[PDB]
RNA sequence: UAGCUAGUAGGUGGGGUAACGGCUCACCUAGGCGACGAUCCCUAGCUGGUCUGAGAGGAUGACCAGCCACACUGGAACUGA
RNA sequence: CCCGCAGAAGAAGCACCGGCUAACUCCGUGCCAGCAGCCGCGGUAAUACGGAGGGUGCAAGCGUUAAUCGGAAUUACUGGGCGUAAAGCGCACGCAGGCGGUUUGUUAAGUCAGAUGUGAAAUCCCCGGGCUCAACCUGGGAACUGCAUCUGAUACUGGCAAG
């Protein structure tokens, strides 16, 4: 506090960790679904929450949520996986992208097509 | 781009009439007008603050035909210039091709004045003018071309603008189909309804 | 007149050469403290009239050895 | 050697040349000695279009600078124009 | 004339033995535009009654300010609990920029041209009287001039 | 130790204020007597007045109007740990104008507007509101 | 990462360079750097600028321009201004 | 770039609508399926899931992810603290270091003042000008908060000398 002590020593930034360190600062990554399974929510929701554990590109053993109702995944299935937390299930950081590599779209969705890869409907 | 939806929808969600349609037929018989549009229009929810200032916004620019991103850069330019930002966004506003045209009277709405512009029946300083937010400046005489001069859309327009009440700021010949850009109008020139201080706080969240 | 520089001459074993510290008292970039910084310099003086401790001026001149590019001018306040 | 000439800028089909004295090598954008003017062939009426700090060039030129074929015409036309 | 508005509306429990009793709280501000501010909390069990006597409180217990020219007269800091105030003379058109509680009280008080900061905690109650308590301990150049025995050109 | 005497006269006499003592007396010091002038003149006291030969005490007699204490702040600005200079563009007003700076310059302690219309900086001693 | 350095630090004389110089060699002196961070380790081309921010700062160095370094990897010289 | 021809003709999507945050209803499911930036929603009346209608916001874009600064006075020089919230070494001595009562003299290192040189061009900003307008290009200024040198001032800080 006092400026000599300042001067001595000076004052450290604070260090923020990445919240998705597996991207590296990518916005995307491709992977190869090492396994496809469902799991158990955190303290106040029920639900079977399907998740896939994903070896990446770079090494990284990850594990990723996979949002929309019903998926085709399965092992060795390459998907894009994308930055972001399921909050009620603890250590998955990262969603699927849906509509890409190995990933379908959502069936028969109508609303928030672009964020579950849906494809303009005739 | 262009809005190209309903008018007098736009004008019911805002509360006000906003001069979207030509003003033959009042806007009371062409809609209702008290109440808002769509299936919970009759309930009136209680605006807070980001509300009302939004709602301002939205209004000024239905108004005018500018689209969000020319709204903001507008209002950077009137930030940037001298003096006060609510005044300069509206002198801006008014500069607009468009506007003048349609304060002069050479149609009946905004929207009218603006195809106008852009199939070419304008000429600014004898200089055919295609943008309808080309800047017009002081003592710039703006006018109909022949070519659009014998339509009578125009000469209706200008009978309708005849019935409305005449801007100070320009002076318009009828007949010649050319007006005088004067002098950039002053707020007293403009309506009072017109709240600046929402936009600007609004622009400065 | 020469542009010149006084400083203390920290050692003088070195024959022929001191070393001259120089003492700026700058300010501090952000916290704004005076700090006292230190500008060592080896200087080539012939005769080795300086002794250690003592103030002696110096001007910079084309480079006598390795890291040897200042002589003195002059001797003052040379009390022990 | 040094030499006086033309600097392209501007935009794509509307070229404004800064006409600056510089060491030959460099690059013609780039490192140059002095700024001695510029020239805009797309200039309209009522614009001058040429300017050249005469006085500038002629003291290089007796430094010994040459001259590119193009700030010779421009040197040419400024003393007639004015 | 007096423009009052109302600042926050919070809900407050007491905990009986039956269960949880709740009851509301109304903090409101005051103010002639002319200078005058003064703001009142208030108590009620509905949110209504909690206002109204609010606004009672806040017409009562007001204090005067020197405005100069719609603008406060030098940098003022205000202090309470949590809040820690910062306050700016800001040029004639800016507006004001200050955040909520303390755009209200500035605004019914009648300052157009300010630039504030609420540092520390910003609960609106403490953010308010620390507001006012700024207003309060600023003087005017007249009152400057009275207290060290000047005219008002000597002191500029 | 006594590390700076200025702040401790400044020190005394808001404590004087604080306390409604009519006077406020320490040991008299050149610099001291130079801002115990300024002060003076600017009107944030009534009087001083050195008192002794072998160890003089200076003692001001401070100022009161309607109940309440005429110098209503003074902070220390420079001081021992941290010396502040500033340059003539760079003189604080203190309390927008309304309040004074005593700056010690090159042609001596003098109040901030004085050091400025004169046209020279130095040490900014402390403000008084 | 707390000790590092033997052409090392300085001198004399020869040699070398377009040029000063441990640049090099022989001898002489025993020095030189270091808690104002030497040495060692990790990362990194630098600047005008860019983004952001009331400012003070933080982050950054794509494009344009200045400077530096490299040309498969490691050495070397020749020609030549 | 201009002139002529035909005919509304060839040209609107994306997100969101529980609160923060502008915008609400019905049906389907029934802690399942699913949603989520935070807080949370769903166990048979879900404005929070999915569909529909309606609405809101942007628009040739609109969302998501990543990344930097801001808000964050949340590294606090400007601009934080340490009894009980994280934080006073268990207590002392003490070198380097930081700071130094009061007077006079001297110095002018800090400090301050003026000048001179430089601080490339571009960029930023200001007043203009040119592309139909804008972006873009561009004239002239301002700025480049810096650094150096010379000449001054003697309050304060440093040095030296006596008290
Ligand atoms: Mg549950
Ligand atoms: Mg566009
Ligand atoms: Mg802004
Ligand atoms: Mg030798
Ligand atoms: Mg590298
Ligand atoms: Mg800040
Ligand atoms: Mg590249
Ligand atoms: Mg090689
Ligand atoms: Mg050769
Ligand atoms: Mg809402
Ligand atoms: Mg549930
Ligand atoms: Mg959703
Ligand atoms: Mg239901
Ligand atoms: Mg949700
Ligand atoms: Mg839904
Ligand atoms: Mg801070
Ligand atoms: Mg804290
Ligand atoms: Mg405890
Ligand atoms: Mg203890
Ligand atoms: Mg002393
Ligand atoms: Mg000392
Ligand atoms: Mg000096
Ligand atoms: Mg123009
Ligand atoms: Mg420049
Ligand atoms: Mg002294």
């Amino acid at each position: 506090a006092t400026v000599n002590q300042l001067v001595r020593k000076p004052r450290a930034r604070k260090v923020a960790k990445s919240n998705v360190p597996a991207l590296e600062a990518c916005p995307q990554k491709r992977g190869v679904c090492t396994r496809v399974y469902t799991t158990t929510p955190k303290k106040p929701n029920s639900a079977l929450r399907k998740v896939c554990r994903v070896r990446l590109t770079n090494g990284f053993e990850v594990t990723s949520y996979i949002g929309g109702e019903g998926h085709n995944l399965q092992e060795h299935s390459v998907i894009l996986i994308r930055g972001g937390r399921v909050k009620d299930l603890p250590g998955v950081r990262y969603h699927t992208v849906r509509g890409a590599l190995d990933c379908s779209g959502v069936k028969d969705r109508k609303q928030a097509r672009s964020k579950y890869g849906v494809k303009r409907p005739k | 781009a262009r809005y190209l939806g309903p008018k007098l929808k736009l004008s019911r969600r805002e509360g006000t009439d906003l001069f979207l349609k030509s003003g033959v037929r009042a806007i009371d018989t062409k809609c209702k007008i008290e109440q808002a549009p769509g299936q919970h229009g009759a309930r009136k929810p209680r605006l807070s603050d980001y509300g009302v200032q939004l709602r301002e916004k939205q209004k000024v620019r239905r108004i005018y035909g500018v689209l969000e991103r020319q709204f903001r850069n507008y209002y950077k330019e009137a930030a940037r210039l001298k003096g006060n930002t609510g005044e300069n966004l509206l002198a801006l506003l008014e500069g607009r091709l468009d506007n003048v045209v349609y304060r002069m009277g050479f149609g009946a709405t905004r929207a009218e004045a603006r195809q106008l512009v852009s199939h070419k029946a304008i000429m600014v300083n004898g200089r055919v003018v295609n943008i309808a937010s080309y800047q017009v400046s002081p003592n710039d005489v703006v006018s109909i071309r022949e070519k659009a001069k014998k339509q009578s859309r125009v000469k209706a327009a200008l009978e309708l603008a005849e019935q409305r009440e005449k801007p100070t700021w320009l002076e318009v010949d009828a007949g010649k189909m050319e007006g005088t850009f004067k002098r950039k109008p002053e707020r007293s020139d403009l309506s009072a309804d017109i709240n600046e201080h929402l936009i600007v706080e609004l622009y400065s969240k | 007149k020469i542009r010149t520089l006084q400083g203390r001459v920290v050692s003088d074993k070195m024959e022929k050469s001191i070393v001259v510290a120089i003492e700026r008292f700058v300010k501090h970039p952000i916290y704004g403290k005076f700090i006292k910084r230190t500008t060592k310099l080896h200087v080539h003086d012939e005769n080795n009239e300086c002794g250690i401790g003592d103030v002696v001026e110096i001007r910079e001149c084309r480079p006598l050895s390795k890291t040897k590019s200042w002589t003195l001018v002059r001797v003052v306040e040379k009390a022990v | 050697m040094v030499t006086i000439r033309l600097a392209r800028h501007g935009a794509k089909k509307r070229p404004f040349y800064q006409v600056v004295v510089a060491d030959s090598r460099n690059a013609r954008n780039g490192r140059f000695i002095e700024r001695v003017g510029f020239f805009n062939p797309i200039a309209s009426e009522k614009e001058e279009g040429t300017r050249l700090d005469l006085d500038r060039i002629a003291h290089w030129v007796g430094q010994g600078a040459t001259i590119s074929d193009r700030v010779a015409a421009l040197i040419k036309e400024v003393n007639k124009a004015a | 004339e007096l423009q009052e508005k109302l600042i926050a509306v919070n809900r407050v429990s007491k905990t009986v033995k039956g269960g949880r009793i709740f009851s509301f709280t109304a903090l409101t501000v005051v103010g002639d535009g002319n200078g005058r501010v003064g703001f009142g909390y208030g108590k009620a069990r509905e949110v209504p009654a909690a206002i109204q006597k609010a606004m009672e409180k806040a017409r009562r217990n007001m204090i005067n300010v020197a405005l100069n020219n719609g603008t406060l007269q030098h940098p003022v800091k205000g202090v309470h609990t949590g809040s820690r105030v910062f306050m700016q003379p800001a040029s004639e058109g800016t507006g004001i920029i200050a955040g909520g509680a303390m755009r209200a009280v500035l605004e019914v008080a009648g300052v157009h041209n300010v630039l504030a900061k609420a540092y520390g905690s910003t609960n609106p109650i403490n953010v308010v009287r620390a507001t006012i308590d700024g207003l309060e301990n600023m003087n005017s150049p007249a009152m400057v001039a009275a207290k060290r025995g000047k005219s008002v050109e000597e002191i500029l | 130790s006594m590390q700076d005497p200025i702040a401790d006269m400044l020190t005394r006499i808001r404590n004087g204020q604080a306390a409604n003592k009519a006077a406020v007396t320490m040991p008299s010091s050149k610099l001291k007597v130079a801002i115990a002038n300024v002060l003076k003149e600017e009107g944030f006291i009534e009087d001083f007045k050195v008192e002794g030969d072998t160890k003089p005490e200076l003692e001001l007699t401070l100022k009161y109007f309607q109940g309440k204490a005429v110098v209503e702040s003074i902070q220390r600005v420079s001081r021992p740990g941290l010396r502040i200079y500033k340059r003539k563009d760079e003189l604080p007003k203190v309390m927008a104008g309304l309040g004074i700076a005593v700056v010690s310059t090159s042609k001596g302690v003098m109040t901030d507007r004085a050091a400025r219309q004169a046209g020279l900086g130095g040490e900014i001693i402390c403000y008084v509101a």
